[PDB]
Formats: C-alpha cells, structure tokens, sequence
C-alpha cells in the first residue's frame, strides 16, 4: 500500500500539482470569491475555453489516443 | 433673459489650503444661472 | 458687510452689474487670425458660439477647412468614466516624447443646466499641462436641449482647424447608448469604459462600439480587469467580423490613468501614433521606449492586492 | 395603456446619459437608480437628472465606496433641494441590492412609494408587510461576510 519506494518522480509530481493548485487558488481568490466567480461566469467561460482547446488538439491528432485517431481497421464502421 | 450666458472662472491664490469658500461661491454663482469654469 | 447685506444679494448685484454682451467687437476678417493672435482667436470663437458672424466668414472658413488636412479626434464615452484624464495623460505622453514641436489644440463640451439655465463646466480643472504657449485649450457648454453637442461646433472644429495647429482633440459630455453625434463630424474616435459596466450580454448593445476605433478601459483597479477585457475584445471582433484573426490581437487595449507612468498609456500612444502615420501626418521619429502588449502589468504598484485587508488581520491578531 | 383601466402603469426608459431626462413631463413618477462606481463627488453635482428625480437608489453594494456614495449622494440631494434645515439621513435617497433575495432597503423603498402613492391618493388596501425602518439594508441573510473575500490567499499562505 505504498509504491513510493524508489520514485522521486511521485515526489515530484506531488509538488508541481500542489504548487499549480495553490496558484489557481491564488487565481480564483484574485477573482473575488466563489459567489463573485458564479456570478461573473469566470470558471464556466474557463472550461468552455479548455474544453474547446482539448477537442481542437484531439480533432488535430497530435495527441496520441490508441483505436481513434489511427488503427482503423479496412473493415469499415459497421457499430451494430 | 439676455441671450449672453455669465461666464466666470473661481479659483484661491497661492498657498492657502482652505478651499470650502470657492465652493460656496461657486454653487451660489451656478444657482443664479451662470456658466463658470472652477479651475 | 457681507455677513448684513447678505452674500446673495451681493451676487445678485454682482451678476446684474456685469450684464453687458461683447458682440460689438468680434473682427471681420481672417487674416490676423492665421497670423497667430489668441485674443482674437477667442473672439472668433464666441461669435461662432452666438452664432453673430456673417455667412461668408463660415464660408471662407470652412473653404480653408477643407486644405487644412489636420487630425480631429473625438474622445467620448459614459459620464464619470474619466476621459479628461486620459486626454490629459495623452497630451502629457505628445510633449514628452515631440519635445514640444506639436501645435495642439483641445475642445470639450459640458452639460448645461436644463433647469436653472447656467452649466458647471469643470473639465479644465483636472488637467493640467497646458501651461505652455504651443498648447491651446477651450471649453463649451451644451445650452440646447436635446443633443450633447452645440449648434455650431463642424463651425468652431473648422475654425480651430484654420487656425494652422497640429492636431485638434475634442470631447463631448458623457453619453448614453444610443447617442453617436461625434461620428460622422470627427476623423478618428477614441471610446472610454468602466469595468463596472453590466451583464456580458449587456456589452452587445453599447451602439458607441460600432463606429468605436479604438476603445479603452480605465481604472483597472477594480475587479473584473482581466474579464472585462476579454469580453470588451471578444465582442469588438464579433462587431468587426473579421474572423480570420485570434482575439488578442484586436485593436483594444485598456490603461489606468490616475496612476503615474502606466504601461498601457505608453501602448495606447504607440498604437494612436500608427494610426496618425497610416494617415499621414508629419512628426519625428519615436524616442520613447516602444514596447509591446495589450494589458498593463500594474506596474510599480504600491500594493499587490494580495495583501489589501491586512488591518482586518492585525485585529484579529490582537 | 393607461385607457386599459389598470391599476398602474410602470415605464422603464433606454440607459440614459447625463443631458437627458427626456421623461420628466410624460409620466406623473420619478425613480432614477446608480451605481457606486460613477465618478467623483465633485463630478456628481452635473448629474441633472437628480433635478427632478423624486427618488434615486443606488443598487448592489457590490464594489466598495457603498456607504461613501451614499453620504455624497444624500448631501447633494439635500444641496439641489434647498431643503437646508433638515438633516441628511432623513432625505429620500435609499440604497439597495438587487440581486440578494428578501433585502431589506427593497422593503423600504416600497414602503415609501406606498406612502407616494397614498399622497397621489390610489386606492388600495392596508399594509401587510412587517413596516420596518431604515434608509440602508445592513446586508442581511449573506452567505460570506466579506471581512473573508480571500480565505484562499490565506490557505496558500499556510501551505
Ligand atoms: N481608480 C482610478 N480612478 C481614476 C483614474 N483616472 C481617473 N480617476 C478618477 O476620475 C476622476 C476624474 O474624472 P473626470 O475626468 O473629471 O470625469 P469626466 O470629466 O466626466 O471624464 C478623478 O477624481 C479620479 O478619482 C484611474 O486610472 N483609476
Ligand atoms: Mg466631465
């Protein structure tokens, strides 16, 4: 129930994911409260604008993503 | 009344810090209907 | 004797005593005007503002108007929004950088009292670097009814135009939505806002954005900045539909006036100076640091914000 | 609409400027609303619409400034009134918040525009509602004092 024998790299990851939480708690606090963020539309707009760079990427196809993006197999796309 | 407007400019001399009476003079001045520029 | 005769009797006197018009003593002629006197330059002015000259003179006027080919840009916006800061902050970044080499000129326009009949015409005060003999300031009240804008101001623009300045910038009183009386008359429009504005949605129906050349939003300090920006940017490319560009790049950038030294006032006078080169008007090369962006960075500010409400926490310390 | 025989008739004007007040002889009421953020004390005294307004109410005490644009705002009032004797805190200037729910200077301002429309003389039936007092919602029922805007700073602060 521990696999972190060995790994820095877990260490690592930990820290540079809290850091970049804390900024966006930093962000969102700038932003003036989670009531004030609701009614700004601040954190939707966000997603709407992540969300549209995801797709973007994924439709682009420099995102590796195994059986969509490549292996398509000749026999067609029945999906019954 | 006369179509000539009563322009006027209100302002206090050097170094003096007070400014409250050009305010009373200059509200007063716009209560009579004249146009005045408070520099 | 003013606490028993009573100030408002000594101003009633004193404004009935003064009651004399000058019309009498406007000139006739042109000629010592593009010489460069002021007195008269003034006289000029208020006989336009009356309306007491001759036909011809507007005429001739207006004939040299149209070989004056100088700048006329209009600043206009909300009330209260600030805009004579910013054209103060505008003719103090001119000076700075042409090494007083320009002949400026600068018109606004202030509301009249519909009731009592007189006006406030407080916008001289908050500027305050005209105290030069090649910078040139006037102001004018509304005195109509209904518009923002006098019954003879293309006659005073073409009359100050004649006048053989660089550059002329006017300003009207502070607007509603559905008000565009600066448009067609001026060459270029520079359009102010307020983070404090409304609802997202409320931003499409602002009709000033539609004839906008340039908008700018001032006191940053608020909340919102970074939001309002975007939107403000998102809807000037929606308007504009040229959908082949990425928002960033639009021609919207907003400063803080009140502070010294603002980043974006620099950006604002890099992007105007463009605009005046793209219509071709004479000046010297740039000397001022030109650097890019689109926001001001807040710089040199005394607090970051992170820390505003330390009293509260000193108190809850104690 | 008024030939329709109602009770009464509400009309809500186009943003306005500050040289208009295009309504002032076409309806019997006058109701003009601001906001905190609108400029200096001094710039204020060129609003004309306060002229004729028989109310104003400053909505949301969203920014700051609230209780400052409320005293410059009553003391101008009272200044164009030429109601000198009578002191501020008494004049018809209320200030609200539109988004909360159940606020309390909505409570007042209504309680007044009965009282308005008593003086007109419109007949209706007797007051309902709990007649409280006030000239100022305190702000009641919020979720977050905002003495604690940016608890998150502090949390950042801990870690
Ligand atoms: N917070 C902030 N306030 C400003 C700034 N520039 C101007 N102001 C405020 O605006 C006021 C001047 O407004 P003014 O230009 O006279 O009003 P206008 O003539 O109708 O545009 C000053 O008293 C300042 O308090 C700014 O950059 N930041
Ligand atoms: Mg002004």
């Amino acid at each position: 129930e521990n696999p972190n024998q060995g790994s820095f790299l877990i260490e690592e990851l930990t820290d540079l994911v809290e850091e970049a939480v804390l900024q966006e708690f930093e962000r969102i606090a700038e932003r003036g409260g989670v009531l004030g963020a609701m009614e700004t539309g601040y954190q939707r707009g966000k997603i709407q604008e992540e969300s549209l760079y995801y797709e973007q990427l994924k439709h682009d196809g420099t995102l590796p993503i195994i059986g969509v993006n490549t292996f398509r197999n000749p026999n067609g796309d029945p999906t019954p | 009344g006369p179509a000539n407007k009563v322009r006027f400019v209100t302002a206090a001399s050097l170094f003096d810090g007070h400014d409250a009476s050009i305010n009373i003079m200059r509200r007063i001045l716009q209560s009579q209907g004249c146009e005045v520029i408070h520099l | 004797d003013g606490q028993r005769m009573g100030l408002a009797g000594m101003i009633t006197d004193m404004a009935q005593r003064c009651d004399i018009d000058l019309t009498r003593y406007a000139p006739t002629t042109l000629d010592t005007v593009v010489a460069g006197d002021r007195r008269a330059l003034a006289q000029l002015i208020t006989a336009l503002e009356n309306g007491k000259a001759d036909p011809e003179l507007v005429s001739a006027l207006h004939a040299q108007a149209k070989a004056a080919a100088v700048p006329v840009l209009g600043i206009t916006g909300t009330g209260g929004a600030g805009k004579s800061s910013l054209t103060d902050e505008l003719i103090r970044r001119f000076r700075l950088d042409q090494d007083d080499a320009l002949s400026i000129a600068v018109i606004s326009i202030d509301p009249s009292r519909r009731k009592s009949g007189g006006a406030l015409l407080g916008d001289r005060i908050r500027m305050n670097a005209i105290n030069h003999p090649n910078i040139f300031m006037r102001s004018l009240a509304t005195r109509e009814a209904g518009s923002e804008i006098s019954q003879a101001l293309p006659d005073v623009i073409a009359a100050c135009k004649a006048a053989r300045f660089d550059l002329v910038i006017v300003e009207t009183s502070g607007i509603g939505q559905g008000d565009a009386a600066i448009v067609p008359h001026v060459d270029l429009s520079l359009y102010v806002m307020t983070p404090e504005f409304g609802a997202a949605s409320a931003l499409e129906k602002i009709d000033m954005l539609d004839f906008a050349d340039f908008v700018a939003i001032n006191k940053f300090d608020r909340k919102g900045a970074q939001d309002a920006w975007r939107d403000v940017a998102k809807q000037v490319q929606r308007n504009r539909e040229q959908w082949h560009s990425r928002a960033e790049d639009m021609p919207v950038y907003g400063t803080q006036a009140s502070r010294f030294n603002d980043d974006g006032v620099t950006m604002l006078y890099q992007g105007l100076v463009g605009a005046l080169g793209a219509r071709g008007m004479s000046l010297k090369p740039g000397t001022l640091p030109n650097l890019e962006g689109r926001i001001s960075t807040g710089q040199n500010v005394i607090v970051p914000p992170a820390r505003s409400r330390y009293l509260a926490e000193l108190a809850d310390t104690v």
